[PDB]
RNA sequence: AAUAGAUCCGUAACUUCGGGAAAAGGAUUGGCUCUGAGGACAUUAAUGUUAACUCAGAACUGAAACGGACAAGGGGA
RNA sequence: AACCUGGUUGAUCUUGCCAGUAGUCAUAUGCUUGUCUCAAAGAUUAAGCCAUGCAAGUGAAAGUAUAUAUAUAUAUAUGUAGAAACUGCGAACGGCUCAUUAAAACAGUUAUAGUCUACUUGACAUUUAUAAGGAUAACUACGGAAAAGCUGUAGCUAAUACUUGCAUUAUCCUUUUGGAUAAGUAUUUGUUAGAAGGAAUUAUAACAAAGAAGUAACACGUAAAGUGUGUAUCAAUCGAGUUUCUGACCUAUCAGCUUUUGAUGUUAGGGUAUUGGCCUAACAUGGCUAUGACGGGUAACGGGGAAUUAGAGUUCGAUUCCGGAGAGGGAGCCUGA
RNA sequence: UUCAAAGAAUCAUUCUUUUUAAAAUCCGAUUUUGUUACUUUGAGUAAAUUAGAGUGUUCAAAGCAAACAGUUAAAGCAUUGUGUUUGAAUACUAUAGCAUGGAAUAACAAAAUUGAACAAGCU
RNA sequence: AAAAACCGUAAAUCCUAUCUUUUAAAGGAAGGAGAAGUCGUAACAAGGUUUCCGUAGGUGAACCUGCGGAAGGAUCAU
């Protein structure tokens, strides 16, 4: 009931029967959620569970699509100063980041994201926090200074 | 051979420049099968010798519950989480399932504790029945194409049940 | 091919090396050694343009083949050998000792040192590595892996090094009274006693350090060198004493004579 | 004489926008071991009686060749 | 130096452009040229073709030395040298050109806790010995063609080329001191514990299995014990590959593009020095887009930089240096870090 | 959506300093109290080139040197002689990134189809 | 060691489909310029029929006509 693929998930680096599910606090002034603490999910690429080490750049972003499995699209809106006109300009681009199953995400919420090693060819970012923000209309159009 | 002449994430084409360098390399794959213990050696960049296993018969296999490991021999390969012709052609990979011997582990059991460190662990009745049959399954964990040896671990418990139910509501 | 480059253009040489424009086009690229190419200088220009002892690369090579040059009481024949940040160089028959320190201008300069002081050298450890057997080694800026340091020694603490016996003598911490000196900052050449450390979450640790003339200036933790405690500088500082006299009043001092 | 059935793909000029069109042009179908999937009948989310021909990929195979006979457009400017 | 003048009219004031003006390290060219300093120079087009000659070799204490020559007391011991050749390193540096190149290269800023790293430096290692075995050049002797920076057999020798192989240490008990216990480095697999960093499945320690490559069968001679060469490992060195975040010219008479031919992602596995659809199998239908995707063009290598500037800005940047590319066009490969 | 008041110094002004609700912290008093843009300072800010320092290549384009007494010696210093002083700095190296002071101006959330804080008791 | 088969990288050539750049091209229809040429009066005055727009038709040409508009009109006005 915890695995459903044509393989098995082992949660490497957790230990099974000696002792005295594995978790890691990944530092950066962050505490793992109780969801990841007491959950049943297994993922080899979760920052709190898998082999990925968080290092590099930390961003804040705007989730775009959730119906994609285990991954989400993060928009980052900003103003591009134009030297010629001394005026800003609305530009953006969306980065895909791996979302752990230990989080609940909805279209319209801010997510804090951290860099990891290349996870896919264009996915090398991981979620750490879900800030509830509930939105109206299409999530593409709203502009946030973050 | 690595990391170019693919499509951009937006779907557009990235037309090629930077004709292929050597550090990407991408050597052809090696298919290890059942046979005599013969291997080859490949020279990777920086003078690193890689132990290419083209045909393997035996290796180290570890009992995780007892925390031990002994040398024994694989006789057959039954399943891998990858495609099916890979196991049908008797190939070994780092998560494949093979059939491991029972007698050397039984002798270890007899010498260490007997009966037919951290001992007295109650083992498992299904594993004991498999040992009585003398044909116990295991999962290979080493990378034969890289390390050149077939180091496996004895499959047990819930994972054993999962790997068994998918094999035999079943054919 | 595109292998390791083995040429240095004269205009591409580091600024403190100070190679002219019309005196050729290639600079002497320091051979692989204990220190960086950019922050360390080779024997060639050390003995040609700094000491002004020779006049031509052939004559510079004519000198070192005779074992009349010694660094850390060790003979080195490698012509393009990076001296390091501070060391103990020695030429035998003239009975003189040069140590390499910084300038207020922010340069490399030979500094006169007596025999007893030249017997005293310092090393700033970069990291501690513990190997098999639960033994500890520290790697210094000198490109030296000194094993079995004192347990109290930390990653930022520095260690007195006795060059002849190759052993540590006394540790120096990083306290508020830990007199330090800037190595690779834009404030290179300023000697200071540190005022406070401003730890930042997972980025380069910028620390404020206090000058003798009551000037506070900040620099990363990576380019600091503890060269003594609040008592005194363990190393004889150059004529400028490591005190950055301001550029405005430099001119009146030069005008008066 | 040349294919010509069927399935899948692809289909230009021109046009009265309906067509052109089976345009043109490709691939498969052979042989077998296979496998899997898509209705009516009953019990307090589940397990029993009973009636399709449509797809799919791995094999190997057989004299690198197959709508095997019959039957069945030559296209284009 | 934040500048204007002539030209529409019979005459006037405007808009408006043309012409005038000066700069160009921006090129060509006409005329002329007494000096000196200083010095651009086949980029523009043909990254078209090349006759010819050169442009990468190397031995000063230290690999091999009966080709040979010479000097010390007497066939004697040393030498000083040394053609050729074996061996080692380099030749992957440098120099040139800018075809290609439009989120590519580059630049600034990150990580590599996802990797490799020659020479050098510092530390340091594990499972016949008064010194072991072959394999061969140059060379002698016969030639071939017109020839290659061409070559066959017969015979020989070496070396730091190739190949085998000569202890010992740590820990526990009386407690300086006697016994006993044990012996694998990286690397890989399974089970536990676990000074720092920001987060380790870290360093490391223990158990059970494998486990290469070594720890000198080598050469020179400085204190009134030394060095070169070579070897397992760790760190820096000289770097390199991947890599985050931001930045680009014109074009909509390019609006929807990618996806069976990987497109977006998961799992599993191969492959790489390492992560990764880099590749393969199964699975899911995703991904980018008027904030301009996908296309097209550039007489586009990019950057700091150049001209011009009161400030704005405009144009250029093949070309001293940095990064990328290529060696008539693709593609493949050994060697070697 | 937090106003304002009081005190030292140049010329008649200007300039500086101190506090004035509420929540945790120190036994009458010791002290932090949204995010971002923006804005202030810094650290990494290759060299060449740019402006610029100092320096009389005959001046200059230059370049990064040179100067000082010395018909031949004086001092400085070393317990006989040993030259000395020096210079090659500075700003810039985006607009993106790191840290950082920040009252204003801007946006974002929290704000009653009910949401709180405190106190007592229960698990 | 020659040699063969297999996946794999893949030069080079050919089929179809598409994109990009010149031109041969018989010929056609234009435009612009030069030029005392021919015919007509179209506009400029109420240009002798006020001028102009859109649309439609006719005409050798400028032009003519109808429909509905405008004054940039020749009327700011019982």
């Amino acid at each position: 009931d915890v695995q459903h693929e044509r393989a098995y998930q082992k949660q490497e680096g957790a230990s099974f029967f000696n002792s005295k599910r594995y978790w890691k606090k990944v530092g950066l002034g962050f505490a793992t959620p109780k969801e990841a603490k007491e959950g049943v999910y297994v993922d080899k690429k979760c920052p709190f569970t898998g082999n990925v080490s968080i290092r590099g750049r930390i961003l804040k972003g705007m989730v775009i699509s959730n119906k994609m499995k285990r991954t989400i699209i993060i928009r980052r809106n900003y103003l591009h100063y134009v030297k010629k006109y001394n005026r800003f300009e609305k530009r953006h681009k969306n980065i895909p980041c791996h979302c752990s199953p230990c989080f609940d995400v909805k279209e319209g919420d801010i997510v804090t994201v951290g860099q990891c090693r290349p996870l896919s060819k264009t996915v090398r970012f991981n979620v750490l926090h879900v800030e509830k923000h509930q939105i109206f209309g299409s999530a593409r159009k709203q502009f946030v200074l973050f | 051979r690595d990391g170019r002449h693919k499509l951009r994430l937006t779907g557009g084409k990235k037309k090629i420049h930077k004709k292929k360098r050597k550090y990407e390399l991408g050597r052809p794959p090696s298919n290890t099968k059942l046979g005599s213990r013969q291997v080859h050696v490949v020279r990777g960049r920086g003078r690193n010798y890689k132990y290419r296993a083209i045909k393997l018969d035996s290796g180290s296999f570890s009992w995780p519950t007892f925390g031990i490991s002994k040398n024994t021999r694989i006789i057959d390969v039954v399943y891998n989480a990858s495609n099916n012709e890979l196991v049908r052609t008797k190939t070994l990979v780092k998560n494949c399932i093979v059939v491991i011997d029972s007698h050397p582990f039984t002798t270890w059991y007899e010498n260490t504790f007997g009966t037919t460190i951290g001992k007295s662990k109650n083992i498992d009745p299904l594993l004991l029945e498999q040992f009585k049959q003398g044909r116990v399954l295991a999962c290979i964990s080493s990378r034969p194409g890289q390390c050149g040896k077939a180091d496996g671990y004895i499959i047990e418990g819930d994972e054993l049940l999962f790997y068994k139910r998918k094999m035999d509501k079943r054919n | 091919g595109k292998g390791i480059k083995k040429h240095l253009k004269r205009v591409n040489a580091p600024s403190h090396w100070m190679l002219n424009k019309m005196g050729g086009q290639y600079a002497p690229k320091t051979s692989s050694g204990p220190h960086k190419l950019l922050e360390s200088i080779p024997l060639v220009i050390l003995l040609r343009n700094r000491l002004k002892y020779a006049l031509t690369f052939d004559e510079v090579k004519m000198i070192l083949i005779q074992k009349i040059v010694k660094v850390d009481n060790k003979v080195r024949t490698d012509c393009t050998f990076p001296v390091g940040l501070m060391d103990v160089i020695h030429i035998t028959k003239s009975n003189e000792y040069f140590r390499l320190l910084y300038d207020i201008k922010g340069r490399f300069v030979p500094h006169r040192i007596t025999n007893e002081e030249s017997k005293y050298k310092l090393c700033k450890v970069k990291k501690i590595l513990l190997r098999k057997g639960r033994l500890s080694i520290a790697v210094t800026h000198d490109g030296r892996s000194i094993p079995y340091i004192h347990p109290d020694v930390k990653v930022n603490d520095t260690v007195r090094l006795d060059l002849e016996t190759g052993k540590v003598l006394e540790h120096l911490k990083f306290q508020v009274g830990s007199l330090v000196m800037v190595t690779a900052g834009h404030s290179v050449g300023r000697v200071g006693v540190i005022s406070s450390i401003d730890k930042n979450m997972g980025t380069y640790d910028i620390i404020h350090v206090k000058d003798s003339r009551n000037k506070v200036f900040a620099t990363r933790l990576s380019n600091v060198f503890v060269i003594g405690d609040n008592t005194k500088p363990y190393i004889s500082l150059p004529r400028e004493k490591g005190i950055k006299l301001d550029i405005i009043e430099e001119r009146r001092n030069r005008l008066k004579a």
